[PDB]
RNA sequence: GCUGCGGUUAAAAAGCUCGUAGUUGGAUCUAGGUUUACCUUGAAUAAAUCAGAGUGCUCAAUACAAGCGCUUGCUUGAAUAGCAUCAUGGAAUAAUGAAAUUAAUGGUUAAGAGGGACAAACCGGGGGCAUUCGUAUCAUUACGCGAGAGGUGAAAUUCGUGGACCGUAGUGAGACGCCCAACAGCGAAAGCAUUUGCCAAGAAUGUCUUCAUUAAUCAAGAACGAAAGUCAGAGGUUCGAAGGCGAUUAGAUACCGCCCUAGUUCUGACCGUAAACGAUGCCAUCUCGCGAUUCGGAGGGUGCCCUGCCGAGGAGCAUCCGGAAACGAAAGUCUUUCGGUUCCGGGGGUAGUAUGGUUGCAAAG
């Protein structure tokens, strides 16, 4: 359409939006806390980690790199920090 | 390789105006863009713009008016003289009555009527009308 | 002038496409060039299905086929009609004709 | 990746976020990860590495911003910087794998094409580290000796 | 400075035999008197003795190689087809 | 497209030049060899003798025989072909004779239905052609 | 054609890439309530000519005269403007420099620029070297058959009772990788396709990893570059220039058929040309709609499906504008011309010829 918001754009579109095309860029990954059953240490992770991130004195690996986001191993869970 | 933002951004403005929208957005901002877009304005070329911040170039996002023929950039920025400004405002600009040339003087950036007026010479940035 | 915005080929975002003999003449042919037709038939002929299956010598016998990939060139296609020239509009028509 | 031999549009780099602030969560100490990159160089990673393990294990979103400076300048502020930066490190140990391959297989074409290429950038790179003053005046790149200085 | 634009160690000859000749007999001069990298020691001073036998400088291994080169084509395939044979 | 940088007249100029020489008329005319491959040497008129007569078939589709004079210039001694304007003026010109020679208006190529001759007879014998056809004067 | 041309088809984009000189280069430092470059104004700047006041030489070109009182006179006009150097002011634009006893002690940001690192049951007829398999062609062995087989529009040359052709089972050589196979993929282009092993390289995608302008295009220069062709050595199955025959024909130095030589294959060197085509140079940016397709990612459902999902390709049909038109989502955003840069064209031939130079063994470039 010819009248279109560009200064305040829709959020739906702004979340479905390459992270460079935005009006304000802002990447798509977040930093997570994760918790593995058995030694409950929270640790912080990013969320496309491409190295094996390990437990500090737990030493089991947390998560897995891919091709995208790092795949979490099972029986851990992860919560988004602010 | 990107070597002209006010190349590029007059050419943004001109393709919205076409396409009769009634915004444009103009990636990497700059102080000649700003001051090319408020002697637009001031003219009343277009319509308010607001400059996005996003840590870097930034961005502009004019509203057009749609009373803007063409604005074009004159690259390279050759340097005007008093006296063969009329000749390039003769060349430039469809008629006498109507129609700016923007310069970049040691004062700052006008449009040639200011210029005349002062009694200044410059680098020519471009034209609008 | 130009005829086809194909330029008479199937070839994009290649260089060079290995060549096939035409069934006929046996010219070189551009394999997305040259015209290709998938033929699957009844071993026997329509006419003689019925004379082979009185004497066949099983109480239930499936006839055979014949498949062939049959690659002609243009020139050969043409001759044989399996293609014909059409109008400067049905030219672009690319839906296969009715069978 | 961009485009400089090759003719490869890509549109794929990391987005930094707008806040420059460090995170509330964020509890290691501007001199702490200091400590860490130089543990982690001493043991001989280079920044690069170094970045990805502390943005990977540790939660270090931006080690400019935590730390308030650059890896590369704070391990040349205490003096750990290395003979060859590492870009041009990486290319000249690549050029030195293509002309090992190659003594091997002489055929390879496009092995040849790819060793044109990549000693045009170490020249080009070499050069503007001269400009900078990053590399001793006289430092030119032998294809006889780059083996030992890039191993 | 160069003293021959191309005729190199085969200006010996002079303007005689034929350029032909004396081109193909040009690479086998070179190869037989070039010194190659010994593979016992690893150092180039592998020598010609005679046509067929090379002697190294350093260890004083003497090898039966070509006539005019160290190696050749075929006994290196031969060395290979026996290598990938043993492997396999 | 061309170089457009403020630091490019070195360029702009050099380039043309260079593609000066890529016309006809800038290349006629500086040459160098204008002088040697003209029979007048860069004049407008010349003097000569003449040597025969020829009638040259016109070109198809007119069907006649022009008469002109073969003409050997005073100047460089070079041999040429000359027209003869007007009706029955041949009769005016005999051989062994001394003639005022003119460029026939496009500047050295043919003119009309003549093949191969750019020449005109402008005097013959000290004479005006176009008075002897006139009858104003007669032949010396 | 700088203003100001044109290069898909009319003449004209180098086959493609690297690359020095040259040209051009992202944003960012007092907004508000030291050097340069550049612009302004002056200084120094022979006339004659050009532009330009006045004056009836009768007009005018011209010329620079002349015009009033009255005699011993007064006033006259004979103007005005037209690179480099120096200085003044201006501080936008474009370059350039500063720091790696107290004080905030001193490094801009991290480009929907570029390079490099990391990830991947990653992706790919991308490359190279070995290697495995496959029928087929030809030759040949064994056995059976019995007189045709081959080939054509019709024939003939030719092969065949010394038993061909045809069958079944082997053996050997060299070549080639059918079907799958596609408006599919990869590569700078030329090009790339049987299995497996090894070697080096790479795209896209993901990235809150690193450096910080390192970039674009590029005279000279350099690598690669189909087929044919040349040199040397191996191979020589198939096909097959030249050659020889049988046909057809008025002739047939051809089309058709038969037998074939160079070659076609491999190794190591030469040549550097193709309608090497998309007859469209490369980099950056803007302008539309739809649904499909290859790769990767994100979110859901059960390898497949869904998300008017996100990038990167390769296309197709709804297409502003453009174009002489054919037609082009670029060949558009151009008399409203002006983002950067390289090469090329100037009516048709003579002619890519002569000559000179240069590379090549030659052919030739």
């Amino acid at each position: 359409p010819l009248a279109v918001d560009l200064l305040h754009p829709e959020p739906q579109r702004e979340i479905r939006c390459h992270k460079l095309k935005r009006l304000v860029q802002h990447p798509n990954s977040y930093f997570m806390d994760v918790k593995c059953s058995g030694c409950f240490k929270i640790s912080t992770v990013f969320s496309h980690a491409t190295t094996v991130v390990v437990c500090v004195g737990c030493n089991t690996v947390l998560c897995q790199p891919t091709r995208g986001k790092a795949k979490l191993t099972e029986g851990c869970s992860f919560r988004k920090k602010q | 390789v990107r070597m002209n933002v006010l190349a590029d951004a007059l050419n943004a403005i001109n393709n919205a105006e076409k396409r009769g929208k009634r915004q444009v957005l103009i990636r990497p901002a700059s102080k000649v863009i700003v001051r090319f877009l408020t002697v637009m304005m001031k003219h009343g070329y277009i319509g308010e713009f607001e400059i996005v911040d996003d840590h870097r170039a930034g961005k502009i996002v004019v509203n057009l008016t749609g009373r803007l023929n063409k604005a074009s950039v004159i690259s390279p920025r050759l340097n005007i003289r008093l006296n063969d400004l009329e000749k390039y405002t003769n060349t430039l600009l469809p008629s006498r009555q109507f129609g700016y040339l923007i310069l970049t003087t040691s004062a700052g950036i006008m449009d040639h009527e200011e210029a005349r007026r002062k009694h200044l010479g410059g680098k020519i940035l471009g034209f609008f009308f | 002038t130009f005829k086809r915005r194909n330029h008479g080929r199937n070839k994009k975002n290649r260089g060079h496409v290995a060549f096939i003999r035409c069934t006929n003449c046996g010219r070189c042919c551009p394999k997305d060039k040259a015209i290709k037709k998938f033929v699957v038939r009844n071993i026997v002929e329509a006419a003689a299905v019925r004379d082979i299956g009185d004497a066949s010598a099983y109480t239930q016998y499936a006839l055979p086929k014949l498949y062939h990939k049959l690659h002609y060139c243009i020139a050969c296609a043409i001759h044989s009609k399996v293609v014909r020239n059409r109008s400067r509009e049905a030219r672009r028509d690319r839906n296969p004709p009715p069978r | 990746m961009g485009r400089m031999h090759n003719p490869g549009k890509g549109m794929a780099k990391s987005a930094i976020p707008y806040r420059r602030s460090v995170p509330s969560w964020q509890k290691m100490t501007a001199e702490e990860v200091q400590d860490q990159i130089v543990k982690m160089a001493k043991k001989g990673l280079r920044p690069s590495q170094i970045g990805v393990i502390l943005r990977d294990s540790h939660g270090v979103g931006q080690v400019r911003r935590l730390a308030g400076n650059k890896i590369f300048r704070i391990l040349k502020s205490k003096g750990m910087a290395p003979e060859l930066p590492e870009d041009l490190y990486h290319l000249v140990k690549k050029a030195v794998a293509i002309r090992k391959h190659l003594e091997r297989s002489r055929k390879d074409i496009d092995s040849k094409y790819r060793l044109i290429l990549v000693e045009s950038r170490i020249h080009r790179l070499a050069r503007y580290y001269k400009t900078k003053r990053q590399l001793p005046p006289t430092w030119k790149y032998e294809s006889g000796t780059a083996a030992s200085l890039v191993s | 400075a160069k003293r021959t634009k191309k005729v190199g160690i085969v200006g010996k000859y002079g303007t005689r035999y034929g350029a032909s000749l004396r081109k193909m007999a040009k690479k086998l001069e070179v190869a037989q008197h070039s010194r190659y990298t010994c593979s016992f020691c690893g150092k180039e001073a592998m020598k010609r003795k005679a046509t067929g036998i090379w002697n190294c400088a350093k260890c004083h291994k003497v090898v039966a190689g070509g006539a005019y080169v160290y190696g050749t084509v075929t006994a290196a395939t031969v060395r290979s087809t026996i290598r990938r044979l043993r492997d396999l | 497209g061309k170089p457009k940088g403020l630091c490019t007249a070195r360029k702009l100029k050099t380039h043309r030049q260079e593609q000066r020489w890529n016309d006809k008329r800038y290349k006629k005319a500086h040459i160098g060899t204008r002088w040697k491959s003209n029979p007048f040497g860069g004049a407008s008129h010349a003097k000569g003798i003449v040597l025969e007569k020829i009638g040259v078939e016109a070109k198809q589709p007119n069907s006649a025989i022009r008469k002109c004079v073969r003409v050997q210039l005073i100047k460089n001694g070079k041999k040429i072909t000359a027209f003869v304007p007007n009706d029955g003026c041949l009769n005016f010109v005999e051989e062994n004779d001394e003639v005022l020679v003119s460029g026939f208006g496009r500047s050295g190529h043919a003119v009309g239905d003549i093949p191969g001759v750019r020449f005109k007879i402008v005097k013959v014998a000290n004479t005006s052609l176009i008075a002897l056809f006139k009858g104003k004067k007669e032949r010396p």
